[PDB]
């Protein structure tokens, strides 16, 4: 608990920030950066799966860190490299560094960028399906839209070139189309371009699923409800309680337990 | 076809013994069963007729002999397997008949001895075919449970579990004293209607489709088929005594075991009389099936999508019936999905309207009563079912060349015995040349799939306004026999 | 509870209750009781029964807050309930019920039934909720819309005045667009401005579509169409940053109104995705138009073009049509353009094929003027040589397909002795294109029973066998099925 | 190739000027793709939706005998409205004004009753 | 009735387009609104006719009660009309069509005694020939 609240709380500090920065505000900011970096350091240490849940919002908050000035930039580097780089060999976080979203294209993300894209493909090439599968499950995780914005593009990449897949793709889900693969993908860029409504950098987030939805176009889905995602973790939890008073217990500890991860300290 | 009287260079039956042959060669897993099913006629008699018969069963031998020649082990093991089978439909279980717990099966049957036969493929399951010849990571049987469940009805069918090469239980239904060769060649028609309505767009974009299963007879009176897990009868869900959806809906209404004596009471009366107490019986009988979709599926969403699988299915259903002629669409031969509300038809003997040649002829194409359309929703017949029907003789009539072409095929077939007798008329309903039945058979099924019904042609729409009107019409259903149930 | 339960919903539909937010909360909370069973022992009727709700009025207000299932759902709660309720009473169809709740409660099932199952949209379930207004012209044309009889729509719009003149209009436009009428649209679109000062947006946006759908380039927040129109031209006038501009405009325009939609059917993405494809397809040809045209690169577009068409085999017309138009526009841009090089030749042969492709989908959807429009574009830019194309036996299945039947075997039989006299198993090309006029021609012959059999036989069937056959053009897959139509033409 | 006069032409239009309405059927042969026999015939057949669909695809007919053709498709098929909103927008894209537009113009006029349109033809 | 005779059916529509104009509906129905049903039956529209006609049918039964001899004519065509429609698209079972569309146009053209007429004659030798066939 007190290493989810120290990170929360460092994140809730980085995210908020005046757009000039002056001395001191560029030294709280190092100071948020140093301390990060120091319990992040501590906790893959002595505990290897202990960032197995935090991971990808801290690489959501340092990703756009480095677009700023050079010296917090080595700070988000150091602390950016020592995460990714410095522990592909840890067999705790390997699975998490899988599913982060991929870097932006630049000259400073190059090794960052090759390291996950290596760690991703270690186990072969992937096909139309399969990074369509990837995409989706890589979307549970933060609910930040700008975040996921390089993750689009290379999506609109696949479905550029592998359309032949899509055949077959849609093929294998004639038989059962409400769970359909394509429907599922378009509904869920529809919700991303949802929640990326009155939020920062919201145009590019809407012209990438603009492009993503153009490159799959009115093909027929055999299906006329549309069907939400919704979490098998969370369903199974709720089977295990037969009284209906400790159900209600269950949904309000969970709403709870999701709430204390809030900026607001009421 | 088979046969030895006619070999020779250019003789008929030797060409069609190597096609069919090559066939078997090619593909075992679609054939074996088949071929040995034709040489094991009359194997029942044996573990516990005419010219033809003889020549077939000597063809059908060779051709075993050739298949075991390149592939005896296949060969051996689903011999063994037929054996097994048969054995165990032959098995009385006259005692268990009030058990529905599951019963051991006896140690002596040798289905239970046999374990991992990796060269026989479920019969059970459909097995895709590959134009390569090789047949490779296809399930294989592994294993059969200890334990058989009894079926409701005259002589007892038995459920069985077969567990195969990846572990997964499969329920199949052994049954003997019966012919289920019908049932296959039904099937295979159903086949072929579900491609012809795949391959036009406007089906194939409402998923119309007939609900199918693998049906492998054994021997001239004994096979195993699919069982068709997560289906309930509709009769069993409307108008069971315990716990039936009319019961537990309407305690007020009349129940069902009143309405089946009200109904036998009037049969040796006048028309009249019949068709006061149907409509007596009905105004005191309201259909409940609309409750099926709403209990099962909370969702809207899915209670929607639910409903309209179900009027689509319905409707394609009664089309296809209506074209084939099928009959005897009492209660307990249609079962519904749980999971999908979609409808499947079983016991298809009756067909080809032979079941208007019955003592208590019937009077309707299909079964479309009032629980069947309350089931559609609140519009009922109008909407999904009207255009739906309206689509599937669309397709109907576009394909006639090929469906009477198909049914010319199945008429002549010496081993489809699809006629009507009085054995068999008196069995279905009881109470406490060919040449020229085959062409009019086939004229008639010209005449409906060119939209001729009473000498006048009609569109698709008028000829499905017609079925419809007939298959609702009270007095119609009012002149049925009791067992059919109209007003459920 | 449930009087003020019911007080809550009455007031949301007295129109006071005006905030979306409150209604949602409160259909939840039905929504969940419904769910739960009651305490005394009893069906799942009887647990949509916690609150004595009258759930006409909340079926209401759910369709009102976009929950068209839940809307239904109700709806057949509420009219079970009645009849239900009817039968106690006196111990009734679509319509009695209807007169019965627009006499109590002022809300008529079967209009709240059909505007249910328009929001769905379910082509089918359209035909279910019919007895309710079917003299009303706003029906019709609607009932004439879905079934594209443009026609009768046509006629209906002009006849009918009580229709508002925005809505009257725009039906016009539509039904004179889906029966080609180009200039009788451009001259209409001239005197209705002339009539009129004032502008809405929607015409506004229907004389951009026409502008752009019929190459008037001199008719020059910003809609689809007028992005669509002012893109193209841009790419005439190779201004190549503003036409990316405008493209990303429509983008996240067309992205950000399907945000603000319920997103419960999935009929409703379908114009959002057609239109989202034929921005990404413009912006495709864009960068093609930048740099240098070869022949590899014009037939890798149209390759994809093509790939993506099969995709979208089983998409409904109006969905496939707008694409086809702008391909057309965009291949007609590009051939009309400088072009210097006298390798155009490659555009007006892709514009043949994609005219052709055109002309079928239009056939294969009961369209008869589109094909026509699309065999005058064709002979445009084309004419009439030795050897044949098959852009003549195209127009000769259109002109079958419009119930021409003389017509069509007149330019067949021409085709046939063209080729007949061109031909002399040397062209490889021209073995498909003859052997299939044969085969189409025997073929209507015989179903026109305008010919003996015999001479059918002889003079087509065997022929088209024969030239497919013995010619010896073999390692083709074209090949291959056209010999296998003949063979099954001559077998049947 | 001989004299000159094709003879399926010039039975073509004695057929068309006796004006025997079967007679046009016989000789067909001649001239069939031609778009001015093809609206002939749409015209014959009373086919207003074909004859306006052919009249507004088809450029290289004269301009006159085009929106003759089109003016008449249009009343025949009811379309009032539209025709008076095609005259407007005719009016309004040509100043030079031919007798026979005036005559149509002036035929739509008085069956339409617009009384605010206002040698000597019969319409007028 | 004569742009139907030379199958043109954008006339008829404009017509009954023109008659609403100066016409509503009224408890005594007229023979327009059968004229206007004729015209939807000649469109190939069958529903839309047969629901016109029969809200005639249903408005004459409410408002007639063999008193007026203009309503009479109207009545029994409307009654063998629609009875033929529905016998000709299969949409009812004879009895039906029968019982109350043929002989019931039989007997309101014949049981209310209002003779003396050529129309009437006319008209009751048509139902008397539906019934017949
Ligand atoms: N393919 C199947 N899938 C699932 N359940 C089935 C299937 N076939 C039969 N049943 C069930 O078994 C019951 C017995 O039906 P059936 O096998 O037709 O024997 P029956 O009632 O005696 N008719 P029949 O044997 O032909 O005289 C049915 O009512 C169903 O409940
Ligand atoms: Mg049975």
């Amino acid at each position: 608990f007190v290493l989810r609240d120290v990170i929360y709380t460092l994140i809730h500090y980085i995210n908020q920030r005046p757009s000039c920065i002056m001395d001191v505000s560029l030294r709280s900011f190092s100071l948020c950066c140093d301390l990060l970096s120091q319990v992040c350091q501590t906790a893959v240490t002595y505990c290897k799966d202990a960032l197995e849940n935090h991971l990808h919002v801290i690489v959501g908050t340092l990703i756009p860190l480095v677009y700023e000035q050079v010296e917090v930039q080595k700070q988000v580097l150091d602390l950016l490299k020592y995460l990714v780089i410095d522990n592909k060999d840890n067999e705790n976080l390997y699975i998490t560094i899988k599913l982060l979203d991929p870097f932006p294209d630049h000259v400073v993300f190059k090794d960052l960028r090759i390291t996950q894209q290596k760690i991703k493909y270690s186990r072969g090439p992937f096909s139309l399906l399969e990074e369509i599968n990837h995409f989706l499950s890589v979307s549970v995780y933060d609910a930040l839209p700008l975040t996921r914005l390089e993750g689009l593009k290379d999506l609109r990449r696949q479905l550029e070139l592998h359309k032949d897949q899509m055949v077959d793709i849609m093929r294998a889900s004639q038989d059962n189309p409400q769970d359909g693969i394509m429907v599922k993908l378009v509904v869920n860029l529809l919700q991303l371009s949802k929640m990326a409504i009155n939020h920062t950098g919201e145009k590019e987030v809407l012209e990438a699923v603009g492009s993503c939805l153009g490159e799959v176009g009115p093909i027929d889905f055999s299906t006329i409800a549309i069907q939400h995602s919704k979490d098998a973790s969370y369903t199974k939890a709720l089977k295990l309680f037969e009284d209906k008073e400790l159900q209600w217990t269950f949904i309000m500890l969970t709403y709870l337990n999701n709430t204390l991860v809030e900026d607001c300290v009421k | 076809r088979m046969g030895t009287k006619m070999m020779g260079g250019l003789g008929f039956h030797e060409v069609l013994n190597n096609l069919i042959s090559r066939i078997s060669m090619d593909h075992p897993h679609h054939t074996l069963f088949i071929i040995l099913a034709l040489a094991n006629a009359n194997r029942d008699e044996f573990l516990t007729s005419s010219q033809l018969d003889e020549d077939r069963t000597e063809a059908a031998n060779r051709i075993i002999c050739t298949i075991r020649s390149r592939r005896p082990q296949m060969v051996r093991s689903v011999e063994a397997l037929c054996d097994a089978y048969i054995i165990l439909a032959n098995l009385d279980a006259t005692q268990w008949k009030t058990q529905r717990k599951g019963i051991n099966i006896p140690a002596d049957q040798p289905i239970t001895k046999l374990k991992n036969l990796e060269d026989v493929v479920v019969p059970t399951m459909e097995i895709k075919v590959d134009h390569t010849g090789e047949y490779g990571n296809l399930v294989t049987i592994q294993s059969f449970k200890a334990e058989f469940r009894l079926a409701g009805g005259v002589n007892l069918p038995k459920i069985i579990d077969c567990v195969g090469s990846d572990g997964k239980e499969r329920r199949q239904l052994v049954k003997g004293r019966d012919d289920l060769r019908q049932d296959a060649v039904m099937q295979q028609v159903f086949q072929m209607c579900n491609t012809l309505l795949q391959r036009n767009t406007e089906t194939r974009k409402r998923k119309l489709t007939i609900c199918t299963y693998k049906v492998v007879p054994l021997s001239q009176r004994s096979g195993v088929l699919e069982w068709c897990t997560g289906t309930v009868p509709i009769g069993e869900f409307l108008v069971n005594n315990e716990d039936g959806a009319h019961k537990r809906y309407r305690p007020n209404d009349f129940s069902a075991f009143q309405c089946q004596k009200k109904m036998m009471e009037v049969q040796k009366k006048s028309f009249e009389e019949k068709y006061e107490v149907f409509m007596d019986v009905c105004q005191n009988f309201q259909p409940v099936f609309r409750y099926f979709c709403m209990e099962k599926f909370l969702d809207p969403a899915i209670w929607f999508e639910k409903r309209l699988a179900y009027t689509r299915s319905v409707a394609t259903s009664s089309i296809v019936g209506y074209i084939l002629g099928l009959g005897d669409r009492h209660v307990q031969n249609i079962l519904i999905n749980e999971q999908s509300a979609e409808l499947v038809h079983i016991d298809l003997g009756v067909a080809f309207e032979q079941g208007k040649i019955l003592p208590t002829p019937e009077t309707v194409p299909f079964r479309l009563t009032r629980d069947i359309v309350d089931g559609m929703g609140i519009t009922g017949v109008e909407g999904v079912f009207r255009r739906c029907c309206e689509k599937t003789m669309e397709v109907m009539r576009n394909s006639q060349e090929t469906l009477l072409t198909i049914v010319e095929v199945l008429l002549y077939d010496p081993l489809f015995d699809w006629t009507m007798n009085p054995l068999k008329a008196l069995y279905l309903q009881q109470r406490p040349s060919f040449n020229k039945v085959a062409e009019r058979v086939l004229m008639r099924l010209q005449e409906k799939l060119k939209g001729v019904e009473e000498g006048t042609v009609l569109s698709v729409g008028g000829q499905v306004n017609l079925l419809i009107q007939q298959a609702i019409d009270p007095k119609n259903l009012s002149r049925l026999f009791p067992g059919w149930k109209a007003w459920v | 509870l449930s009087t003020h339960v019911q007080g809550f919903f009455t007031s949301c539909l007295r129109h006071c209750c005006l905030d979306k937010k409150s209604q949602r909360t409160m259909l939840a909370v039905v929504d969940y009781m419904r769910r739960q069973k009651r305490p005394s022992s009893g069906t799942i009727f009887n647990d949509a029964f916690w609150l004595d709700l009258n759930y006409l009025e909340v079926a209401k207000v759910a369709q009102s807050c976009a929950a068209h299932f839940t809307a239904l759902l109700y709806a057949e709660i509420y009219a079970d309930k009645k009849s239900m309720d009817d039968q106690e009473k006196r111990s009734t169809t679509i319509s009695s019920l209807s007169e019965k709740s627009k006499e109590e409660t002022g809300i008529s099932l079967q209009d709240l039934l059909l505007e249910i199952y328009r929001s769905i949209g379910e082509p089918d379930s359209l035909y279910g909720c019919g007895g309710g207004k079917m003299l009303q012209p706003i029906t019709r044309l609607r009932t004439y819309e879905h079934e594209a009889m443009w026609g009768k729509a046509l006629v209906t719009y002009d006849l009918e005045t009580a229709i508002p003149s925005s809505t009257r209009q725009a039906g016009i436009i539509q039904a004179l667009q889906n029966l080609g009428l180009c200039h009788i649209l451009s001259v209409y679109l001239k005197g209705l401005d002339y009539e009129n000062k004032d502008w809405c947006p929607e015409l506004e946006e229907l004389h951009y579509q026409a502008a752009w759908r019929n190459m008037q380039w001199d008719h020059c927040g910003t809609s689809y169409h007028e992005s669509l129109y002012n893109a193209l031209q841009s790419l005439r006038d190779r201004e190549f940053s503003t036409f990316y501009e405008s493209l990303k405009y429509a983008r996240v325009k067309e992205v950000e109104e399907m945000c603000k939609r319920s997103l419960e059917s999935v009929y409703s993405l379908y114009p959002t995705l057609s239109r989202l494809q034929a921005i990404g397809e413009l912006e495709s040809i864009g960068e093609l138009f930048s740099r240098s045209v070869t022949h590899r690169q014009l037939s890798e577009v149209y390759i994809k073009w093509q790939k993506h068409s099969q995709l979208l085999k089983d998409s409904d017309f109006s969905f496939q049509e707008p694409i086809m138009a702008l391909r057309t526009v965009i291949l007609e841009i590009l051939m009309e353009k400088e072009m210097d090089n006298s390798q155009r030749e490659c555009i007006k042969d892709i514009l043949t094929k994609h005219l052709v492709e055109l002309s079928i989908l239009a056939r294969t959807f009961k369209n008869t003027q589109l094909p026509e429009r699309a065999i005058f574009q064709i002979k445009q830019y084309n004419s009439v040589s030795c050897g044949v194309s098959e852009w003549q036996l195209e127009e000769a299945q259109v002109f079958w397909a419009k119930k021409e039947q003389s017509l069509a075997l007149s330019i067949l039989k021409q085709m046939i002795k063209k080729l007949d006299a061109s031909c002399a198993a040397n062209n490889p090309s021209l073995k498909l294109t003859y052997t299939e006029c044969l085969r189409v021609c025997g073929n209507w012959l015989a179903e026109t029973c305008l010919e003996n059999p015999a001479v059918i036989m002889q003079t087509y069937l065997e022929k088209a066998v024969e030239v497919a056959g013995n010619y010896d053009g073999e390692s083709s897959d074209e090949l291959r099925n056209g010999k296998m139509k003949a063979f099954l033409s001559l077998a049947r």
